[PDB]
RNA sequence: CCCGCAGAAGAAGCACCGGCUAACUCCGUGCCAGCAGCCGCGGUAAUACGGAGGGUGCAAGCGUUAAUCGGAAUUACUGGGCGUAAAGCGCACGCAGGCGGUUUGUUAAGUCAGAUGUGAAAUCCCCGGGCUCAACCUGGGAACUGCAUCUGAUACUGGCAAG
């Protein structure tokens, strides 16, 4: 029941499938009695540097108030999944729902 | 004669026989009572080129509406499943 | 002077990118506080935020990628 | 940086003992690109000097306009002298449409999508600042909340 | 032959808010006190009051924020010369909804905002912005 | 129904690269590109607003090899389509089959692409297509037929297409003469200098 | 402009009829020439302009400017009237069609070849 | 109930029959005013009870002469 | 429709280039000859006439004329004005007609909400499908802004009664 901040990239070739992953993450967190504080998709923004060749990955933001274990299963999903690259998770002090 | 017959609504060399409840004394493509289905002799592989409306055409033929030879062949063709 | 002692900012948000474009020189290096006049309270959490944004590749490590 | 653009240059004249003396008049508009515009009208005996006086006057008596992100906040009509102006906010998928005289003063403002039509007199000198009227009293919901209470 | 008390009183608002007077007065009727209450609710008039019994008068007082008047564009729409009647969904949004249109609907009088969420139109009175 | 005249006149009028040549020679060496063609090319333009809008339209039409009636129909379709009509026009323009052949580099120029399409030489989803203006849907496999396969034309085309920017919305297979139109491109990919809003204004008048 | 006045009588706009009664608005007519004239123009211009007075098969009789460098039209010839109004000459509102029917095209013309009825030379 | 309609009787001297003003208060299509427009309806009755100064309720019936396609069923306010 | 033969071999014109409006120089002519949609060009140094070169715009089409809408808010319902630009009858009464102070009660015509029937199909729009694509053909939906009926609301107007 602590506040976390997730940003994850998607390989550009699976851009059409990303809201399904988003819904599946929200379904899992609501089943684990977590909630969503902000969800917004950034499109395919241009990278500063190519990673595993490529450019213009699909950026996704999320703010989650959650127990730790379901998030831990979530990073294991990010590691196992190849359609996701370059994930990053974060602690924040309180819940946040702002712009940018 | 209230009947059910065919109207070539397609183009030159590409027919589309809209099968319609029409009075027989009218023109083939003009006045009618009401559309019931369509046939396509030049249809693609995905079998959507033929459709009817079974209970409505049953209502007309129970009302006394005759049918033509081609639509008789097509009701024999759709049968119930194939 | 320090821009962040104005505006009452609680913490520098790493997803705020245009401000970091102003505080990162064209090489990609973090500027010293001795030039900007930023308070060291906010310089530390600032440079952390560039290191976060760099991980997301919103900011380049260098101009030779 | 404030996006100087010429609108129309005209030749006017004065009659004296010697005859006619012609003088050049230039109209221009400046503004950064977000809620900041100012028009200038300047005359000189030569064209480049005329634009120089006009734009130097334009970098003066600027006026502020309350916008949305890229558009107007409500329909407004702008009436000055003989010119009449009508303008609407437009969708983000729309470009900005107006007369050539209005395109400069709207483009330097930072709107990208305005439905704008000129009625009647369409001289540039009155059509601009017929546009500054209307933009001078564009109104925001927060400001009318300050007016009323909600 | 004064033939529109509502137009008369709306012009009392216009003249008072032009000459920056604190109060305006006019004779009284139920349509006037209703639209006065609507202006009260939407914050264009901060006090209205009904006095008298043999000849009832209405006194309204006026709002000024930075010296300039608060209401800036008030216009009667549906006139004795021409009547305007509007159904539920074609009700307008004054100044893209920033201003208001006051309307006399079948269940009473309210603004366009209240009428459109209650799902009924009617004899539209005037625009205020 | 195609220009079939001198291309560097067009490039020399536009002042920039219109990508109408293979690229094996420097453009400045091939033509003296800095001024317009003809006797009076060296003078100042002082070009009008209608002039610059016209020049941008002429530029995009001469890049994509499209005539006015077709490109007008492209505008009508783009304005018909939802979204930003300005990049909708470019999205329709990038769906052309000869444009696809050039973007995968099966032709040294888009004129080679057009000739190769017209000469019954591209197999698309197992169907050969003679139509140069054929609109390509996403997830489409295009291929070169067994005829004209391993021809010096397409070999040199690939070997001079390796030096390009390798577009992200296509998958290339240079050993099998196969390609995949995976997505329609976006405006951010394409040359960064097409001023589509000028075409929008010129046709809105 | 009051609504009751407009209910009593609606808005009435004049038709502002056509500049040419070439009749039934036909793009061309054919006619028999009454007489070739050579006429002086309006004040700012000076010329000896070649005009024809022609009797239409409709029945109307009007003037038609004879365009181009020279012409070989004589009496009773049948020509094609087109339209288009000439501002130097008051009273004429029409043009002939060169190269059509009895009217010959302009001799040895190279540019603007179509509008003066000349065949394309060998090149 | 049956399709019925109401109106002012204008004629009086009409033999076992009557003509009625049918006012309709309709909006103008262009200039928007609700204008008083009336029509005359040529109506049947037995032994000629009603007269001028009356409002009557009529129904469309089968033709009895030309235009004669209404019958009155009810009479109200039979006074000046 | 699919395959094979031969070789670039059998296939490019039209209008325009003074401003409006993208494209300019030379020669001939010299208020002549002529152009011209409006402004206007031409009377011996014409980017406007004619020819050439060059350029521009379209393209198996290209121009002119013809016709209708728009731009024209230039008949202005949306959306115009009447001191001097065109416009207040010379001035009054005055029937019809348009509008009308203020409350109560009634009615529900106008008005407004809902429901039903209907507004042929085709056409337009949108999501699909097929002709190598397109035009074209075509499924479904949406619309058809209408009319009529019936049930309700009575704030305002209209009607009535009482002040």
């Amino acid at each position: 029941m602590r506040h976390y901040e997730i940003v994850f990239m998607v390989h550009p070739d699976q851009s059409e499938q990303v809201p399904g992953m988003i819904e599946r993450y929200t379904a899992a967190i609501t089943g684990a009695e977590g909630k969503i504080h902000r969800l917004e998709d950034w499109g395919r923004r241009q990278l500063a540097y190519p990673i595993n060749k490529l450019h213009k990955a699909h950026y996704v933001l999320m703010n989650v108030e959650a127990p730790q274990e379901v998030i831990d299963e979530l990073e294991t999903t990010f590691r196992f999944n190849d359609a996701v690259i370059r994930s990053m998770v974060m602690r924040t002090k309180h819940a946040v729902t702002e712009a940018s | 004669m209230v009947t059910i017959r065919l109207a070539r609504h397609g183009a030159k060399k590409r027919p589309f026989y809209q099968v319609v409840v029409a009075d027989s004394r009218n023109a083939r493509n003009g006045r009618f009572i009401e559309r019931v289905g369509f046939f396509n002799p030049i249809a693609s592989e995905k079998e959507e080129g033929t459709r009817l409306d079974l209970d409505r055409i049953a209502h007309w033929v129970g009302q006394g509406a005759t049918i033509s030879d081609r639509v008789a062949a097509l009701i024999k063709e759709v049968n119930k499943a194939a | 002077f320090c821009r962040f002692t104005a505006e009452g900012v609680q913490e520098i948000d790493y997803k705020d990118i245009a401000t970091l474009k102003n505080y990162i020189t064209e090489s990609g290096k973090i500027v010293p506080s001795r030039i900007t006049g930023t308070r060291a309270k906010y310089q530390r959490q600032l440079a952390r935020a560039i290191k976060r944004a760099r991980y997301l590749s919103l900011l380049p490590y260098t101009d030779r990628h | 940086e404030l996006q100087e653009k010429l609108i129309a240059v005209n030749r006017v004249s004065k009659t004296v003992k010697g005859g006619r003396i012609f003088s050049f008049t230039a109209l221009t508009v400046v503004g950064d690109g977000n809620g900041r515009v100012g028009f200038g009208y300047g005359k000189a005996r030569e064209v480049p000097a005329a634009i120089q006086k006009a734009m130097e006057k334009a970098r003066r008596n600027m006026i502020n306009v309350a916008l949305n992100n890229g558009t107007l906040q409500h329909p407004v009509k702008g009436v000055h002298t003989g010119s009449r102006v009508f303008m609407q906010p437009a969708s983000e998928g729309t470009g900005i449409i107006a007369g050539g005289a209005m395109r400069a003063v709207l483009e330097v403002a930072g709107v990208h999508n305005v439905l704008a039509k000129a009625y009647g007199s369409t001289n540039p000198i009155n059509v601009v600042r017929a546009t500054i009227d209307g933009l001078e009293n564009m109104n925001s919901p927060e400001m009318v909340a300050a007016k009323r209470g909600k | 032959s004064m033939q529109d008390p509502i137009a008369d009183m709306l012009t009392r608002i216009r003249n008072g808010q032009a000459a920056n007077k604190a109060a305006v007065t006019m004779p009284s009727s139920k349509l006037k006190v209703a639209i006065a209450n609507v202006l009260k609710e939407e914050g264009f008039i901060e006090d209205f009051k009904v006095e008298g019994d043999t000849k009832p008068e209405l006194e309204l007082t006026l709002k000024y924020f930075q010296g300039k008047a608060v209401v800036e564009s008030i216009q009667r729409v549906s006139r004795p010369g021409l009547r305007i009647y509007k159904r539920k969904d074609e009700l307008p949004k004054v100044m893209a909804g920033l201003g208001i249109a006051v309307v006399s609907t079948s269940k009473g009088v309210m603004t366009d905002r209240a009428a459109r969420q209650a799902g009924l139109g009617g004899e539209i009175i005037c625009y205020v912005a | 129904a195609r220009y079939l005249g001198p291309k560097l006149k067009l490039s020399r009028r536009e002042g920039t690269d219109l990508f109408l040549k293979s690229g094996v020679r420097a453009i400045d060496t091939k033509c003296k590109i800095e001024q317009a063609p003809g006797q009076h090319g060296a003078r100042k333009p002082r070009l009008s607003d209608y002039g610059v809008q016209l020049r941008e339209k002429q530029k995009v039409r001469r890049i994509y090899g499209v005539l006015e009636r077709q490109f007008r129909n492209y505008y009508k379709e783009a304005a018909r389509l939802k979204g930003n009509t300005g990049e909708n026009l470019l999205a329709l323009l990038e769906g052309r089959l000869d444009n696809v052949v050039y973007r995968m580099g099966f032709g040294a120029t888009r004129a080679e692409a057009r000739q190769l399409v017209s000469h019954k030489a591209i197999m698309v989803n197992g169907r050969v297509v003679n139509i140069a203006s054929y609109q390509v849907s996403p997830n489409d496999v295009v291929s070169i037929r067994e005829k004209a396969k391993k021809q010096s034309r397409v070999k040199a085309a690939l070997e001079l297409a390796e030096q390009r920017e390798k577009p992200t919305w296509l998958e290339v297979d240079a050993g099998k003469m196969e390609g995949t139109f995976k997505r329609k491109p976006e405006r951010s990919d394409l040359s960064a200098d097409i001023n589509e809003h000028l075409i929008v204004e010129l046709y809105s008048k | 402009a009051t609504v009751n006045q407009l209910v009593r009588k609606p808005r009435a706009r004049k038709v502002a009829k056509s500049n040419v009664p070439a009749l039934e608005a036909c793009p061309q007519k054919r006619g028999v020439c009454t007489r070739v004239y050579t006429t002086t123009p309006k004040k700012p211009n000076s010329a000896l302009r070649k005009v024809c007075r022609v009797r239409l098969t409709n029945g109307f009789e009007v003037t038609s400017y004879i365009g181009g460098e020279g012409h070989n039209l004589q009496e009773h010839s049948v020509i094609l009237i087109r339209g288009g109004r000439v501002k130097d000459l008051p009273g004429v509102r029409y043009h002939t069609v060169r190269g059509a029917l009895d009217c010959s095209g302009v001799k040895d013309r190279k540019q603007a070849r179509s509008k003066y009825g000349v065949k394309r030379p060998k090149a | 109930k049956i399709r019925t309609l109401q109106g002012r009787v204008v004629s009086d001297k009409m033999e076992k029959s009557i003509v009625v003003a049918i006012e309709r208060f309709v909006k103008h299509p262009i200039y928007g005013k609700f204008i008083k427009r009336t029509t005359k309806l040529h109506v049947h009755d037995e032994n000629n009870e009603c007269g001028i100064g009356d409002v009557v309720e009529i129904r469309e019936c089968r033709p009895l002469s030309k235009t004669k396609s209404w019958t009155l069923v009810r009479v109200v306010e039979k006074a000046v």
